[PDB]
RNA sequence: GUAAAUUUAACUGUUAGUCCAAAGAGGAACAGCUCUUUGGACACUAGGAAAAAACCUUGUAGAGAGAGUAAAAAAUUUAACA
């Protein structure tokens, strides 16, 4: 019943050796999440005469309150939300190389 | 209370006691024998 | 009912790490054969997809797979397009099975072949040395030769048993 | 390689961790004995001449 | 088509709907979508792992920023495995024919 | 001490050198004995011959083998 | 994992909320395990240039345990900048005035001294008691184990363990005790 | 014919991962009913 | 053991030095003090002592997204009493 690592989270590792002992065999089949460990997705979320037309709710906010709201929802600091000058905006490479 | 690096009893009534981190010498018979470890 | 070496359970009476019992070598020896045979049986039937192999080339270990590129900082004295075999393979792995060399796999177990596709010089490298107040200043530019290899195929053979 | 394996081959890295952990346990067992017991299965060393 | 995924070249609409039809041809019950992993659900940077289960058996698990996006990606994962166009598939054989 | 190192051919560090166990050579070694590691040379296969010059290899144990096959032991 | 390129990138660089229970735990050991999660040092894909840090939630920060006489000996000193503004308060004084200051300062001193340190402190949440806001509580993922194992009090031992432990001496019957 | 300039990586692979690229949930075990820490159901 | 040394020819340049270890002087058995001797380092690279000319590790020179190592992390909590 010996196991170097618990075969519960990632895979079932089974160490082995060859007859000559010149190669180590590692059979590690992937483990599947049991059906009993998951939660169902939350699918659910009158006398009206006028149709509910889409109403714009873009409230005007100053530079201060706008950054404070952003810094709380993304859990960052206010410093990154301030703009930068033209000198830095021109040094940025708009066509960077891409890998994979 | 006289501060002394080395605390020495000055009579048979002086007794050592450990209080507040430093040794003290108390002597009810002779109040001038009281000492505080420096 | 206490042995001469008995110690009552305290904080330091026993080692903090739990006791570990290794399997019986006689029992485990045949258990290894069962695992090796199962993995060997996965090779004859071709129950594997893409394979990644770790090879030792140019004093360097490359985690390469098929149809990828590797840049080598020296000339191999080989014409472009020639197909060669990388003899040293230290690790071959798949989605479900992995084989380890000690420290190298046998030539009868794994075969990795590459192709010379481009031989070019490196971009100019600046080598400059400067010392203050000593009038010591000299600049050197070097272009080390380079070679690009593309791994074509990584195939294994059922020789575990 | 190990850094690349730890990122792109998590299952292969766990196999190496199990091998290192097994070898680590073999040394502790050998340290408790006085050499009478044989060496561990993974503690064997391939000799090159 | 080496470093390109199946649906990166074959643009489709509603992969979840196409997954149901391919399971009907193989006599497979309708998959059930359930949440396997969850992180930052109340924040603006969430992560959902929706798992497709046929007869209480996991067939694919996919990530996403929202539940619908994660479910849509999980459907694409199942289709890739059914069609055999996974990233794990063996590379194309360019060797000389025997 | 620097001069004696040059006389013994020990310029590059971690480069084994073979010398004769004679009092005159030992006299130089006893001067720089704190800068070098001294090990005896052992010959399990004996002195290399003319046919074994190309197959020698000095192992870390101090033994000089005359058959460097680069092949795992079949035993 | 046969994912699409964008979902695969998002999952790898996602943020995971962790939970820490600070009751009867040293602040430094709490900070040591909180430091790596905040910096992202627990991920194999960690890099300084990549903001791979996570969120750490520490509860019961009021009931931390200080080893030795650190409640009385350790001093937290700060300067307001004005003359005579040099203030020095002990750990006990600071703990009563602010139950979360001790843990916050220990974690803040472990992060790298760079501009990213203040960003990592925004992803750290401290709560003096076991009460947690729903939004922060509804997005937790894993509860990291406590570093220090709390020793059991003498009244928490069951009779099975008390009777199992043998007595070492026989007291005299005439001893008043 | 490519420009003789600096090459960012000495290697280039289009399928770097075969067993699945690492994600933070790779090495985390699942709990019964997938409950969150200190969360009560029903 | 090693490969230099002397002589011949032709001239330039350096010699207002430092600190460390050691022996001994002057001062006060002070000085980052002064003055000799032996040796090292420095004005030649790099790593480590927090920053670091003089301590330790280490030299002969390039490229690498390889590897093995050198020096290299201060300890310590002390008073009863016939
Ligand atoms: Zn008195």
């Amino acid at each position: 019943t010996y196991s170097p690592l618990p075969d519960d989270y990632n895979c079932n590792v089974e160490l082995a050796l060859t007859s000559d002992g010149r190669t180590i065999v590692c059979y590690h089949p992937s483990v599947d999440i049991p059906y009993e460990h998951t939660k169902p997705i939350p699918r659910p979320d009158h006398d009206q005469v006028l149709k509910t037309r889409l109403e714009e709710k873009v409230e005007h906010l100053e530079e201060g309150p706008m950054i404070e709201q952003l810094s709380k929802m993304f859990f960052t600091t206010k410093h990154r939300w301030y703009p930068h000058g033209r000198y830095h905006r021109c040094r940025k490479n708009l066509n960077p190389p891409k890998d994979r | 209370f006289k501060n002394k690096t080395v605390l020495k009893k000055r009579c048979k009534d002086c007794y050592l006691v450990k209080r507040r981190g430093r040794w003290y010498v108390y002597c009810k018979t002779h109040p001038r024998h009281k000492q505080r470890q420096m | 009912s206490y042995l001469p070496g008995y110690v009552p359970k305290t904080s330091l009476s026993s080692p903090p790490w739990p006791e570990v019992v290794l399997p019986d070598p006689v029992e485990e020896t045949r258990h290894h054969a069962e695992v090796v045979k199962k993995v060997n049986e996965m090779i004859v039937t071709g129950q594997y997809g893409r394979l990644f192999a770790v090879v030792h080339f140019a004093s360097r270990q490359w985690k390469v797979t098929s149809e990828d590129l590797i840049l080598i900082g020296n000339e191999l004295d080989l014409a472009c397009g020639e197909r060669i075999r990388l003899e040293k393979v230290l690790l071959v792995g798949a989605d479900n099975f992995t084989l380890l060399g000690k420290p190298l796999l046998g030539k009868d177990l794994v075969r990795v072949e590459a192709t010379v596709i481009e031989k070019t010089e490196s971009w100019p490298r600046i080598i400059m040395r400067f010392r203050k107040r000593k009038n010591f200043k000299k600049k050197r530019i070097v272009t080390t030769p380079q070679t690009v290899l593309r791994i074509n195929s990584i195939e294994i053979a059922p020789c575990l048993l | 390689v190990l850094a690349d394996l730890a990122i792109y081959e998590p299952k292969t890295f766990k196999s190496l961790a199990a091998l290192a952990s097994r070898r680590r346990h073999e040394g502790f067992a050998a340290a408790l004995g006085d050499g009478k017991e044989p060496e561990g299965i993974f503690s064997r060393v391939v000799q090159y001449h | 088509m080496t470093g390109k995924e199946l649906f990166e070249m074959w643009k489709i609409i509603n992969p979840m709907g196409l997954l149901v039809e391919e399971l009907k041809k193989r006599n497979v019950s309708a998959p059930e979508s359930r949440l396997t992993r969850q992180s930052g659900g109340t924040t603006a940077l969430p992560l959902y792992f929706v798992g497709l289960y046929c007869d209480k058996k996991l067939i694919a698990e996919g990530p996403g920023e929202t539940v619908l996006v994660a479910e849509e990606e999980a459907a694409r994962v199942a289709l890739r495995k059914l069609y055999g166009f996974t990233e794990n598939r063996r590379p194309w054989n360019y060797s000389k024919p025997k | 001490e620097k001069d004696i190192i040059k006389m013994l051919g020990l310029e590059k560090a971690h480069t084994p050198q073979v010398h004769k166990n004679i009092p005159s050579v030992n006299a130089k070694l006893k001067v720089v004995k704190h800068l070098i590691r001294i090990k005896p040379l052992k010959l399990p296969q004996g002195l290399p011959a003319e046919e074994n010059m190309s197959n020698t290899c000095l192992k870390s144990t101090g033994e000089l083998v005359v058959q460097w096959h680069l092949k795992p032991v079949e035993q | 994992s046969s994912f699409s390129r964008a979902p695969q990138q998002w999952a790898t660089f996602a943020r995971i909320w962790y939970l820490l229970d600070g009751k009867m735990q040293p602040p430094g050991k709490l900070a040591a395990m909180a430091s790596i999660r905040l910096q992202g040092l627990h991920k194999p894909v960690y890099h300084a240039l990549s903001d791979c840090g996570d969120h750490v939630v520490i509860m019961n920060t009021r009931h931390i345990a200080f080893s030795g006489n650190k409640w009385e000996q350790k001093v937290y000193s700060s300067h307001t900048g004005y003359p005579g503004g040099f203030r020095q308060v002990t750990a006990a004084q600071l703990h009563l005035r602010d139950p979360v200051a001790i843990v916050k300062l220990a974690i803040y001193g472990m992060l790298p001294k760079n501009l990213h340190r203040r960003t990592m402190m925004e992803r750290l949440h401290l709560f003096p008691d076991e009460y947690i806001p729903e939004d922060i509580l509804k997005n937790l993922v894993e509860e990291l184990p406590q570093p220090r194992k709390i020793p059991k009090r003498l009244d928490e031992y069951t009779q099975e363990e008390i009777d199992a432990f043998p007595r070492l001496w026989t007291p005299p019957e005439d001893y008043r005790l | 014919g490519l420009d003789v300039i600096r090459i960012r990586k000495p290697f280039h692979t289009d399928n770097p991962s075969i067993q699945g690229q690492w994600h933070p949930f790779t090495n985390k075990p699942t709990t019964f009913r997938g409950l969150r820490p200190r969360e009560v159901q029903d």
